[PDB]
RNA sequence: UCUCAUGGAGAGUUCGAUCCUGGCUCAGGAUGAACGCUGGCGGCAUGCUUAACACAUGCAAGUCGGACGGGAAGUGGUGUUUCCAGUGGCGGACGGGUGAGUAACGCGUAAGAACCUGCCCUUGGGAGGGGAACAACAGCUGGAAACGGCUGCUAAUACCCCGUAGGCUGAGAAGCAAAAGGAGGAAUCCGCCCGAGGAGGGGCUCGCGUCUGAUUAGCUAGUUGGUGAGGUAAUAGCUUACCAAGGCGAUGAUCAGUAGCUGGUCCGAGAGGAUGAUCAGCCACACUGGGACUGAGACACGGCCCAGACUCCUACGGGAGGCAGCAGUGGGGAAUUUUCCGCAAUGGGCGAAAGCCUGACGGAGCAAUGCCGCGUGGAGGCAGAAGGCCCACGGGUCGUGAACUUCUUUUCCCGGAGAAGAAGCAAUGACGGUAUCCGGGGAAUAAGCAUCGGCUAACUCUGUGCCAGCAGCCGCGGUAAGACAGAGGAUGCAAGCGUUAUCCGGAAUGAUUGGGCGUAAAGCGUCUGUAGGUGGCUUUUUAAGUCCGCCGUCAAAUCCCAGGGCUCAACCCUGGACAG
């Protein structure tokens, strides 16, 4: 299905990162939407990602008692690069 | 293995069967993969849906005696 | 499960009930004590409406209730649909074709297997009749005798246009579904419905 | 009120509290009478009420009312008790079903007999 | 002598021998 | 005046009255219900909720002589044919029961990649040459029994070796590995070994949804990751050594308490509340705990081993056992059935088939437990009599009610005939001589239970006198009681009617739809501010929400709509779909 975009809280450990994913959900009774935030242990060989980064999260075979997820370069994002002003 | 057989429904003394494709180790009325035919002795109502039967027989489904003979009368074994 | 009690009584209290009795009530002779309840609570009015219905057709309450659920299910005007349902009953169509003296008589007839619906014997009163249906007497001596003497000696020709009758074999025929104006009694169905809002 | 607050679960229901705890979710319970005695009712109702203390199968001891007129009940009798509250007497939440086990039916009651456990007279 | 437990006994013994193998 | 709607009711009670806030109580539905009184019949269902507490007896898993050697019944004999322990083969991992444990990827839903797979299909190649044992049996012997001990003996589709192998290990070089015959006179059949697929059944992994408690605030060190070696059918702290210091947590971790979950069921105008019996799927367990073995498959309910607790047998030296399988007994309890028939149907197991076994299942029996149908008579019946009760004694009312006269026979009784259910060769039916059909009698065999002060439909009289008693709330009852008990009368339902228990409703009384906070319960004493929530206008972008179309799926049964079948209905069957 659709992979999960999130941002990195902790880069400290080797070949791993700790990602925070925020997703919105329409709370079952009262119909307003709420932010629920979950953490993930993501497998990242090469240790390319640092703290603060915005990274897409992919699914794969289990690499540990926790990490099921492969750290993947951000899928698509609006360029923060300056655009023309017509 | 996969077996095409009768599953018993209706009520006391009045019996009506569905013809169904189901793994042989499930119970007699238990859950199944596909419903295919319909059968009944007293109203002498019998008819089937042949593409399904053929698609299961193709993948190796074994019928049971009663069912086997029902398929015989409707000539599903000749097309095979 | 049937009302074997005094008729004239329920007649006095409720009103005129065709399906019960052809004998007009006594002067009533209650003018001595002049005892009244005062007037009737709205509840009593509604209750007597329902009771009217129920006793005209010989139906039990718990039966009436499920008829009413059927009614609330059906798509259309509730009270009307109800009255349809009550008026298509077999002993009732039997009565209203004058094949019987009254509804208890017609019920007795139906019950003893003296009737045929499309060459098939139906002995249960509540059998629901559907359009294009043949109401016949069983071909035996006694059945014919009953139907003949109860048909001929009663002069009334009111037949309400959905009901056909033919002379020698005495083939009754149900033509169609009842019309609200063709109903067998004077009743505000609105009241019975309002009573049944609480079930 | 505030939605934000309602999503902290600020609505919780008040559970149903039973009127006859000693029954423990049953229609009846059998018990043995520890004592049979009389009590005076809360004023202005004065009379003398017939009550017996019963020790039950669920272990509790309660005080239950005996209906009708007259009774044969005495200590170490096995009766059957049912729910329902007598507004008169403080603390009495239970009756004694008449006509079963050790409580006989009320003698010479002709009407509404089923409540008091009485045969139909021939 | 007539001994009746097929399943029990027989499967037991078989299990032993096969286990040694 | 098109379309949508088939749906939301109140009443009493604080006061001398009123309006209000506010609780309590009632009218409705539903039971796996129990108890009281009463009880004719049929149709389809349902039947230990408590003690996952004990269990006497009988039965619930076997089959294959066409894998094999024997011996035992007959027969005249190895022409015929049966049974049978034993070795082997598959099956006992399905079916059946129960809900103790489990707040978990256990369940529902949706995804994934590192796997396994006997039987069943589809397909590519093969089955050479030997040898050795072990039961059985025999003899000797120990045992009360259970069950054993020595020495011989023997067959195989049972064991071992060698040769060959489109597979396995490995960068390669190389290295390594298989077989089984039995039927038939032959054709041919059922098998065997190695690969490669298919379908079904299993193992894992992850997103989301998955009870109450803050008077439970820090928890976790193989714990959270990395490498190296091991291990698993496969990924993995699954294991172990070393390195690093993480992981989870005020959006509630950890700890405690409760609970099997889901299709669904009950209620609700709807939004949603409560619950998880029967019926269907999944999990978990098998006297209490722990192990493994066999095997495609188990850590195995009617298998093994141990410990423990408990029951039995013993000739006292030792053994035997596990109903939460079907019935059945004790016990607990308000409470829940026969130690029944049958493999004929469907479904399983084994077999070449004949066939055998199936307390799964099909049926019967018991019980108003529930839903549904029918009955207990129909038509006429001076308006005269007996009797109950009321009466201002005039009369009223039980009452067309009965008695009485005719008609009818569903049900009852006595006789007859008598299915489908059975599937294509006939045969073969537990139900059952039942369902149904024809005849003969004959109103004949069959009505109770609540209530009658208000809510709430239905009223008077005798008996009692703050007594006896009633009551769901308000409250009745101190001499004429519409509220107690009796009678008559009436009303409501009706083979049921009431009472108690449980749940939702009404309750807008925990309020999203749908409430409040000056004085009725309710604004922190007042600020500063962190997380958190919302946030002015204009243009562009993106498309996460949002919206529309199409696809996959959300099992069948249930609910909804449309037909069809049991005489109708309940129930069953087909087809289809809104929601979300
Ligand atoms: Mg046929
Ligand atoms: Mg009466
Ligand atoms: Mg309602
Ligand atoms: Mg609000
Ligand atoms: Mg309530
Ligand atoms: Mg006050
Ligand atoms: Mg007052
Ligand atoms: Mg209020
Ligand atoms: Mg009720
Ligand atoms: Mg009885
Ligand atoms: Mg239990
Ligand atoms: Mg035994
Ligand atoms: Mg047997
Ligand atoms: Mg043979
Ligand atoms: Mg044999
Ligand atoms: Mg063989
Ligand atoms: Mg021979
Ligand atoms: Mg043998
Ligand atoms: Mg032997
Ligand atoms: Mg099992
Ligand atoms: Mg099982
Ligand atoms: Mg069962
Ligand atoms: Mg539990
Ligand atoms: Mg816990
Ligand atoms: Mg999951
Ligand atoms: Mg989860
Ligand atoms: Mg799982
Ligand atoms: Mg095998
Ligand atoms: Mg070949
Ligand atoms: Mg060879
Ligand atoms: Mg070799
Ligand atoms: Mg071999
Ligand atoms: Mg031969
Ligand atoms: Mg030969
Ligand atoms: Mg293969
Ligand atoms: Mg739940
Ligand atoms: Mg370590
Ligand atoms: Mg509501
Ligand atoms: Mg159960
Ligand atoms: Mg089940
Ligand atoms: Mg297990
Ligand atoms: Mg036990
Ligand atoms: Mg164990
Ligand atoms: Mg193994
Ligand atoms: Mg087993
Ligand atoms: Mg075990
Ligand atoms: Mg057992
Ligand atoms: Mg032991
Ligand atoms: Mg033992
Ligand atoms: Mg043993
Ligand atoms: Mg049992
Ligand atoms: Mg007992
Ligand atoms: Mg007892
Ligand atoms: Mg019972
Ligand atoms: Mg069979
Ligand atoms: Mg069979
Ligand atoms: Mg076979
Ligand atoms: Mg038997
Ligand atoms: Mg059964
Ligand atoms: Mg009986
Ligand atoms: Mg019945
Ligand atoms: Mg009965
Ligand atoms: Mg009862
Ligand atoms: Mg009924
Ligand atoms: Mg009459
Ligand atoms: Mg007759
Ligand atoms: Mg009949
Ligand atoms: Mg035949
Ligand atoms: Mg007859
Ligand atoms: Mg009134
Ligand atoms: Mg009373
Ligand atoms: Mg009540
Ligand atoms: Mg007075
Ligand atoms: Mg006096
Ligand atoms: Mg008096
Ligand atoms: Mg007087
Ligand atoms: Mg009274
Ligand atoms: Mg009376
Ligand atoms: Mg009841
Ligand atoms: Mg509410
Ligand atoms: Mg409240
Ligand atoms: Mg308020
Ligand atoms: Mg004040
Ligand atoms: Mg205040
Ligand atoms: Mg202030
Ligand atoms: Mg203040
Ligand atoms: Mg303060
Ligand atoms: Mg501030
Ligand atoms: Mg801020
Ligand atoms: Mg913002
Ligand atoms: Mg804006
Ligand atoms: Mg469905
Ligand atoms: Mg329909
Ligand atoms: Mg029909
Ligand atoms: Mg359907
Ligand atoms: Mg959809």
């Amino acid at each position: 299905m659709r992979s999960m975009q999130g941002k990195v809280i902790c880069a400290t450990n080797d070949k791993t990162v700790n990602v925070e994913v925020v997703r919105l959900a329409p709370h079952p009774k009262y119909k307003r939407r709420v932010r629920k935030k979950k953490k993930y242990q993501a497998h990242d060989p090469d240790n390319q990602f640092k703290v603060g980064d915005w990274v897409q999260l992919d699914k794969c075979r289990p690499i540990s008692k926790t990490k099921t997820f492969l750290a993947v370069a951000p899928e698509g994002r609006q360029s923060s690069a300056t655009r023309p002003k017509p | 293995m996969v077996k095409l057989r009768l599953k018993r429904c209706g009520r006391k003394q009045r019996a009506v069967y569905r013809i169904v494709a189901i793994d042989v180790r499930s119970r007699r009325e238990g859950r199944d993969l596909q419903k295919v035919g319909f059968y009944d002795p007293i109203k002498s109502q019998t008819y089937l849906n042949v593409p399904a039967i053929l698609d299961f027989l193709e993948k190796g489904a074994q019928p049971t005696e009663t069912v086997y003979d029902i398929l015989k009368r409707a000539e599903v074994f000749k097309e095979f | 499960s049937r009302y074997r009690g005094p008729r004239f009584k329920k007649i006095r209290r409720l009103g005129a009930l065709p399906g019960l009795t052809n004998k007009r009530p006594r002067a009533g002779s209650d003018l001595r004590n002049q005892s009244r309840s005062g007037k009737r609570s709205q509840y009593r009015i509604r209750l007597e409406e329902k009771q009217k219905l129920r006793f005209h057709y010989g139906i039990t309450e718990r039966q009436l209730l499920k008829y009413v659920r059927i009614a609330r299910k059906a798509k259309g005007s509730t009270g009307q649909v109800l009255l349809q349902l009550l008026e298509m009953r077999l002993d009732n169509i039997l009565f209203r074709l004058g094949m019987a003296p009254t509804i208890p008589g017609a019920r007795q007839l139906v019950n003893h297997r003296h009737i045929l619906v499309n060459g098939r014997i139906v002995d249960i009163p509540s059998y629901r009749c559907k359009p294009q249906d043949t109401i016949m007497a069983r071909d035996e001596q006694k059945s014919i005798a009953l139907i003949q003497n109860s048909l001929d000696l009663s002069p009334r020709e009111e037949l309400p246009k959905h009901l056909t009758l033919n002379p020698f074999p005495y083939k009754g025929l149900v033509n169609q579904i009842i019309d609200s104006k063709w109903v067998g009694l004077k009743i505000n169905e609105l009241l019975v419905v309002e009573y049944y809002s609480r079930q | 009120p505030t939605i934000k607050q309602l999503i902290r679960n600020t609505r919780q229901p008040i559970r149903n509290v039973t009127k006859s705890p000693a029954l423990r979710g049953c229609p009846q319970r059998r018990g043995t009478c520890t004592r049979v005695y009389t009590i005076t009712p809360k004023k202005p109702n004065s009379a003398l009420r017939k009550v017996a203390r019963v020790r039950l199968t669920s272990g509790f001891e309660i005080t239950a009312y005996i209906p009708g007129i007259g009774h044969n009940l005495q200590e170490h009798s096995v009766v059957l008790v049912r729910g329902g509250r007598v507004k008169d007497l403080p603390g009495v939440r239970y009756h004694i079903v008449r006509g079963t086990l050790d409580a006989v039916g009320v003698k010479d009651r002709q009407q509404g007999r089923s409540k008091y456990g009485v045969k139909k007279p021939k | 002598t007539l001994k009746k437990a097929d399943s029990a006994a027989k499967r037991t013994r078989q299990a032993e021998t096969r286990r040694l193998r």
